[PDB]
């Protein structure tokens, strides 16, 4: 009984800890922007707009 | 042919993009080349797909009680075989002339 | 049984959430690949 014990995330992180340095940084944090809405405007406009 | 036609367009169009287009937004993996994949196939296809099966669904719902679309269910298409069969006996009957004939020489 | 054992004793450039999403993001490719 230690937090679960199965260490798959943690020593991962451990081990590449140091494969990027300045590549990217843009695309993964700042990404929550490129496709907002894609299919949300779409699924309430053919059956539940007819009611 | 219609209803043929359209069940395998059905088919055809069944396995559409939209399974397919869970990798559309991972694109943007060069700037902050096919980007069109998502906007096209994201979901405008199944939206076709379901309006199609809809479409379809909404038939006129022929069959209610017994047995419709009969058409063969009787006459002479037997008897149609059954001259088949009598044109078979006169090729026989024709060849045993044939062979008396052969004998004949 | 360590959930309930707990329940009842209670009584920087680690990145670590972006390679478990890339992970996730390459598993849900593969499995779209494989549908």
């Amino acid at each position: 009984l230690r937090t679960k014990p199965d260490p798959e995330v943690e020593e991962q992180e451990k081990q590449l800890t140091t494969d990027a340095a300045r590549i990217g940084a843009d695309a993964a944090q700042k990404q929550i922007q490129s496709l907002n809405k894609m299919c949300s405007n779409l699924l309430e406009k053919i059956s539940k707009e007819e009611r | 042919n219609e209803r043929l036609r359209a069940l395998e367009d059905i088919e055809r169009e069944i396995g559409a993009i939209l399974q397919n287009a869970g990798t559309v937004i991972l694109e943007l993996s060069k700037e902050k080349r096919l980007l069109d994949r998502q906007a096209a196939a994201f979901t405008a296809s199944v939206q076709h797909v379901e309006a199609e099966l809809s479409a379809q669904i909404r038939y006129l719902t022929q069959v209610a009680t017994g047995q419709p679309h009969e058409g063969s269910s009787y006459s002479s298409r037997k008897d149609c075989q059954m001259a088949l069969k009598r044109v078979d006996y006169a090729r026989l009957k024709l060849s045993d002339v044939a062979r008396t004939c052969e004998q004949m020489l | 049984c360590v959930l309930y054992d707990v329940l009842s004793i209670v009584r920087n450039p680690q990145t670590l959430q972006l390679i478990s999403k890339k992970k996730s993001l390459a598993g849900a490719a593969q499995i779209l690949l494989k549908g």
